[PDB]
């Protein structure tokens, strides 16, 4: 019961986005966004980069639709927001609609995660 | 007292799950109870039970199914009892079906097999199954198989022979998340040679 509550649970919304979006690769492919730059998944302490790639996919989240697409996102973000504080390392905005962005965010948020864990 | 129990269904229809709660003790008429829970859940804070005849029970695609929620039971606004769940540990699984036993006069045997539609969700795939068995002479006397996939076999010369017998499979979670056991699956009767 530490970690096994990500790929049984979180890592299943996850994976759910990832897979809406296997039509998406070649055409945006690398445009390097600032976020990616900035903030990085170091093993000198990653919660610190999940605690934020968190709270930014809070901003896909539309007029708080109720379609599966929002709620993985939810689920992903609340998930790993609550996920964080119960493993350790804890503490206490406009909008984007780019999925290209969406996307390299969960693949590393997907990532970061068994990181930490494994 | 207000104990109360509860079961959930991850991705019973469709990818959306349910959440059943029952009274222990049978009364109370037309009671001005109803259930809520709070916590674990995303769009919304809370959620507002249905009613129907005797049992409640909600339907939402809104669990998050990480860390406890409460569920309290209430009435107008009073709140009584409550209860802290974590709704993956009272998994009740649905029931097998296309349970069937085939007869090889090749190899002796009884071939056991059925379906499950866990197989192919993303929650609860990996189920702990309970296959039982009892003979037309004995009555309430069973005996049970625990299996970890949907294909059992039985061989001649472990049970009576010109004997008929009901078999019936149930399924529980068996990983990571825990709950209860499913309905059992409708019998098949078979007879021994
Ligand atoms: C086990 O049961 C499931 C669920 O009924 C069966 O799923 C089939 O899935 C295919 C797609 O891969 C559909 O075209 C079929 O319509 C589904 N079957 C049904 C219910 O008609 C699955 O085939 C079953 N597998 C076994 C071993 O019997
Ligand atoms: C069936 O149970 C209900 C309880 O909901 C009884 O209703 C009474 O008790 C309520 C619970 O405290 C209160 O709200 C009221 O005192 C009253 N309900 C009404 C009518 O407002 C009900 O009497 C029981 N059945 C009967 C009629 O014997």
């Amino acid at each position: 019961k530490d970690g096994k509550q990500y790929e049984s649970v979180l890592m299943v919304s996850i994976d759910q986005l990832l897979d809406s979006m296997k039509e998406i690769g070649s055409n945006c492919l690398n445009n390097e966004f600032n976020f990616f730059k900035r903030h990085i998944c170091d093993a000198n302490k990653e919660g610190m980069f999940l605690f934020r790639a968190a709270r930014k996919l809070r901003q896909f989240l539309k007029m708080n639709s109720t379609g599966d697409f929002d709620l993985h996102l939810l689920k992903v973000s609340e998930g790993t927001t609550i996920l964080l504080n119960c493993t350790g390392q804890v503490k206490g905005q406009k909008k984007l609609n780019d999925l290209c962005f969406l996307k390299r965010l969960l693949q590393e948020i997907k990532t970061c995660w068994n990181k930490i864990l494994m | 007292d207000y104990s109360f129990s509860c079961y959930s269904q991850l991705e019973v229809n469709g990818s959306q799950h349910s959440l059943t709660c029952a009274f222990e003790d049978p009364d109370v008429n037309t009671t001005n109870l109803e259930f809520e829970i709070c916590g674990a859940l995303v769009e919304v804070k809370c959620l507002n039970f249905r009613k129907l005849q005797e049992i409640y029970f909600i339907e939402t695609k809104k669990f998050l199914l990480i860390g406890k929620s409460n569920i309290c039971v209430k009435v107008g606004e009073k709140s009584l009892t409550c209860k802290k769940i974590d709704l993956t540990t009272i998994v009740k699984p649905e029931a097998p079906f296309d349970l069937s036993v085939v007869y090889r006069e090749g190899a002796n045997d009884f071939v056991v097999t059925f379906n499950t539609s866990h197989l192919q969700k993303k929650y609860v795939k990996v189920l702990m199954h309970d296959v039982a068995y009892r003979q037309e002479k004995d009555e309430n006397k069973w005996t049970h198989v625990n299996l970890s996939s949907t294909k059992l076999t039985l061989l001649q010369r472990k049970l009576q022979p010109a004997a008929m017998y009901e078999i019936k499979v149930r399924s529980i979670p068996d990983h990571y998340f825990k709950g209860f056991w499913s309905e059992w699956s409708p019998s098949y009767y078979f007879r021994t040679p």
